[PDB]
């Protein structure tokens, strides 16, 4: 085909990102993976007139035993000028019974990208022990993980699909970088054929388009549950009244003043205190206020969407998705899959890749994400453990102890 | 000797232009002297010499090569590098010697004078001009046509010239490992001998017919090989036992220095201290003050003297083995690791000094000697070491499955080589039944630094303190540390510090605060310590 011309937003440069070391493992892969893709002519070594550079490495897919091949344009994608051409976010998948996710990002090769925006594209395989300079190259077609990629590949896209879109009104597809969402309300048995169905529609132009699905309609937030004991000691009371007068941030039609009268004298914690009928009432109307979510939380896509983690210990870890501290849009639990009895790392990443992944589905967006980890720890493992063809954004910060205790009071 | 390998584009920076610099007078004896020797540039290959046009003037002033008295010409770019783009990453890192493998033969070719073998970019040379004034007025002008000493781009270009001419004999020849650094090629192998001794002339003719004369046998530099600061064998690797001076007077700058070259060594030779060096230093007035000399500060110099005697011998790496990583602490947020794969043959061995902060743990840092070890590895070998760590894993396993932030450590395994890094206390999960308890409560003027600090228990104890010179956290942290003083082995504590609970929560056993560490100390002398938190002002107290 030919190639519409793209350009940096005006009066930034090229990234010049460090290449962090690899495995060699790692590295041996991506040198095979990358001569291959040279021969092909999807990407040309470089000279050192070329000052840019991205990170790569190389993450195994889940159920397969092929290395990929995966790239860091985030810095990249932050300084390519948006389209503006975007991708129309639906409504539907959110409301959907089942949805599947398809990696498309053999599509991209086949399109070649703007001889003058190739430079940027500038990414280094590193020696083991600084043994050999690195081996450089750049693309020559749309690479994989850039924004401008489903882009300038967007009109193509469509037609490729009309044929289904038009046989099948029925069912729904989001577009998002290397991936495609697609949700249909039809059992897993019909469905799976009409997936594996459009699957082969799409291997027909030529494009390799390869548990495994989602239920959007079993996710959206849950209440905060109040403990409930026969007896309540000073401590006990102790620790309700701090929760509440905490929630009464999120809810301010929450009292804490008759329970906080009870605690009035110097007793022993262990001393067990008789609840006052008016202190009954008082708990009884917390308790119906936080049974729902609060009032006046509304999307808006012109602000930034967050996300926070704390980890809860046991393989627990608990998450609140918002644009405005106190006015969750969403909140959930996550515990660990069945592998990392001892890895904290490959918990939060997986964590990490379900919040992310909602966040596309019901606000094709990614969240920035708030990691109650070392920027060492996460940078030195995150890799070893990562499979999706994006990468959000993210800081790294201190759990507030109180954040905590609170949504560790979440509906169990 | 000019090669023929097409040049590199370079620009200048854009939006910018080549120099204007003026050049600066010289005596007649440094003129007629680059005079009759830039006549011999242009006559080897590169047509140098321009007039009137593309006017970049650049400083070429004279000094003699002290050892020879003979004029050898020099430039200067400094505007020129300036005003030239930017290239790639020369030389991200060296190759340490742990990561090498042992050779049969290894040699290395002073390639020297390649730089102006390479080709210049053509429409570039262009910002290239000399100025050569003979003497009196006539207000003898040069450029380039291949890469000049002192250019930005050079080296970087240099290295890719030859990465470019290597790539074929490199391929015929996959047993032999080459090396480019600097000028120099560094080439190793198993090969016998003859073989070896053939395969690089070989080479050294292959460089030859590209443009790039070399050194023949009979002119090269021979193992063992100066490294940083290691002494290169193609079977073994020494430390060069460096030994300090014994002075007579000792200086500020001498003390900085001296403590500065020892600290380097600590990391090959765990013993060394200079705590009591680092104490000559406190309220230095000068660099050039002369400070006595404490005598626990002789007994550390000559203790210290007495370990960089006996040298350091050292093994390459064998990809054959697995590699272990095995750490001690020295001491408080010091710690020695040493990797190797056959017991006692250490690759690399190491020592980190963590400093400390609002909190910190033995455990803790114990992790964070175990990523920097890790990151290090993958850098050298590309894999991570099997570790041996003198922590138990129920003391792991129960510490992780409680601290608020994530950490992991790879494949590891106990190894009882004391002192063992342990928590020195852990806080109840709930209160201690028949125990007493202090509501602790602190108060301070902001502004006034004075404020109170006390306690009232269920036993009805209480106590009060006025603090003159103070702060809000000083006091709070204070109460806390009062209740803890006169409590006795099992005290429940209520406190409303917010800062507080976190501080204490994270079980820290190192602070940068006298204070903080007080506490400390009395948490870990008690018996069951529950600590609770309650919201602020009105209600609970
Ligand atoms: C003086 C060391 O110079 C070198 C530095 C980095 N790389 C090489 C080539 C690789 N050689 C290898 S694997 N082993 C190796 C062992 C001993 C010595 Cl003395 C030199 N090289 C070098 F020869």
């Amino acid at each position: 085909i030919e190639t519409v011309p793209v350009k940096l937003k005006p009066g930034m440069d090229g990234p010049k990102v460090k290449q962090w070391p690899l495995t060699e493992e790692k590295i041996k892969a991506l040198v095979e993976i990358c001569t291959e893709m040279e021969k092909e002519g999807k990407i040309s070594k470089i000279g050192p007139e070329n000052p840019y550079n991205t990170p790569v490495f190389a993450i195994k897919k889940k159920d397969s035993t092929k290395w990929r091949k995966l790239v860091d344009f985030r810095e990249l994608n932050k300084r390519t000028q948006d389209f503006w051409l975007g991708i129309p976010h639906p409504a539907g998948l959110k409301k959907k019974k089942s949805v599947t996710v398809l990696d498309v990002g053999d599509a991209y090769f086949s399109v070649p990208l703007d001889e003058d925006f190739r430079k940027y594209t500038a990414f280094t395989i590193p020696s083991i022990n600084n043994e050999t300079p690195g081996i450089r190259y750049q693309y020559n077609v749309l690479p994989q993980g850039w924004k401008g990629s489903p882009a300038i590949f967007q009109s193509s896209m469509t037609k490729i699909l009309e044929p289904f879109r038009k046989q099948n009104p029925d069912i729904v597809i989001y577009q998002y970088m290397d991936d495609l969402y697609v949700g249909s309300d039809l059992e897993i048995g019909q469905h799976r054929t009409k997936i594996e169905e459009l699957r082969q529609h799409l291997l027909r132009w030529g494009l390799t388009t390869p548990g495994y699905e989602l239920h959007p309609d079993k996710w959206t937030v849950q209440p905060i549950v109040l403990p409930e004991k026969d007896s309540w000691t000073v401590n006990d009371i102790q620790k309700l009244v701090g929760k509440l007068n905490w929630a009464s941030q999120i809810y301010p039609g929450i009292k804490v003043r008759q329970l906080c009268k009870l605690l009035r004298g110097t007793k022993a914690l262990t001393e067990v205190i008789p609840l006052t009928e008016e202190a009954e009432l008082e708990l009884a109307e917390n308790r119906e206020i936080l049974k729902e979510p609060v009032h006046g939380v509304y999307y808006d896509p012109s602000k930034d969407l967050i996300a926070e983690i704390q980890k809860q210990g046991q393989g627990q870890w608990t998450y609140q998705i918002y644009q405005e501290p106190f006015k969750n849009l969403k909140t959930g639990k996550y515990a660990r899959m069945r592998g990392a009895h001892t890895n904290d790392v490959k918990q939060l990443t997986e964590a990490v890749q379900k919040i992310t992944t909602e966040s596309i589905v019901i606000w094709g967006k990614t969240p920035k994400f708030k990691l109650p980890i070392q920027k060492e720890t996460w940078e030195t493992w995150w890799t070893e453990y990562w499979q999706a063809t994006w990468i959000p954004e993210w800081e790294f910060v201190n759990t507030p102890p109180l954040v905590k205790l609170w949504y560790q009071l979440e509906k169990e | 000797p000019i090669s023929p390998i097409e040049t590199v584009p370079v620009k200048l920076k854009p939006g910018m232009d080549g120099p204007k610099v003026k050049q600066w007078p010289l005596t007649e004896e440094k003129i007629k002297a680059l005079v009759e020797i830039c006549t011999e540039m242009e006559k080897e290959g590169k047509i140098s010499k321009i007039g009137p046009e593309n006017p970049y003037n650049t400083p070429v002033f004279a000094i003699k090569k002290k050892d020879s008295t003979k004029w050898r010409k020099l430039v200067d770019f400094r505007e020129l590098n300036k005003r030239t783009q930017d290239f790639w990453e020369v030389q991200l890192g060296i190759p340490h010697p742990a990561g090498l493998k042992k050779k049969k033969s290894v040699t290395v070719l002073d390639v020297g004078d390649a730089y102006f073998s390479v080709p210049l970019d053509e429409d570039f040379r262009k910002y290239t001009a000399f100025t050569i004034p003979s003497i009196n007025n006539e207000t003898i002008r040069y450029q380039y046509n291949v890469l000049p000493q002192g250019w930005k781009g050079s080296p970087a270009i240099f290295q890719s010239s030859m990465t470019k001419i290597l790539e074929p004999f490199r391929k015929q020849n996959p047993d032999i490992v080459i090396y480019q650094y600097m000028d120099d090629l560094y080439v190793g192998s198993d090969l016998e001998i003859g073989q070896h001794r053939t395969k690089i002339e070989e080479l050294r003719q292959h460089l030859l017919r590209w443009g790039l004369t070399t050194p023949d046998k009979k002119h090269q530099k021979e193992p063992p090989f100066l490294w940083m600061g290691y002494e290169l064998h193609p079977d073994k690797w020494t430390v060069q036992p460096i030994v300090l001076p014994e002075k007579d007077s000792w200086t500020v700058n001498d003390i900085q220095k001296l403590v500065g070259k020892l600290n380097w060594a600590s990391q090959i030779y765990p013993g060394i201290k200079v705590r009591q060096l680092c104490k000559l230093l406190r309220g230095t007035k000068a660099l050039t003050e002369v400070i006595p000399l404490t005598e626990e500060a002789e007994l550390e110099l000559a203790e210290n003297r007495e370990i960089l005697k006996e040298p350091v011998h050292g093994v390459y790496y064998d990809p054959s083995k697995d590699l272990i990583a095995e750490i001690q602490k020295q001491g408080q947020g010091q710690w020695t690791y040493q990797i190797y794969q056959e017991p006692f043959k250490n690759l690399k061995t190491g020592k980190y000094a963590r400093m400390r902060g609002a909190h910190t743990n033995d455990v803790k840092q114990l992790t964070e000697a175990v990523q920097k070890i890790t990151t290090e590895s993958i850098v050298i070998w590309g894999k991570t070491p099997k570790f041996k760590l003198p922590i138990q894993k129920e003391t792991w396993e129960t510490w992780w499955t409680e601290y608020w932030q994530a950490t992991w450590i790879p494949e590891w395994e106990f190894v009882n080589t004391p002192p063992l890094v342990k928590l020195w206390y852990q806080l109840e999960k709930e209160p201690i039944v028949g125990a007493e308890t202090f509501y602790v409560d602190g108060a301070a003027n902001r502004e006034t630094k004075l404020g109170k600090a006390g306690y009232v228990t269920n036993r009805g104890r209480q106590k009060v303190v006025t603090l003159t010179d103070t702060t809000n956290q000083k006091t709070e942290l204070q109460a806390i540390y009062l209740a803890l003083q006169d409590s006795g082995l099992e005290v429940n504590i209520v406190t409303d510090s917010q800062y507080a609970l976190g501080i204490i929560q994270a079980q820290p056993d190192q602070s940068e605060s006298e204070l903080v560490n007080q506490i400390i100390e009395q948490l870990i002398k008690k018996e069951k310590v529950y600590l609770a938190w309650v919201p602020a002002h009105k209600g609970i107290g």
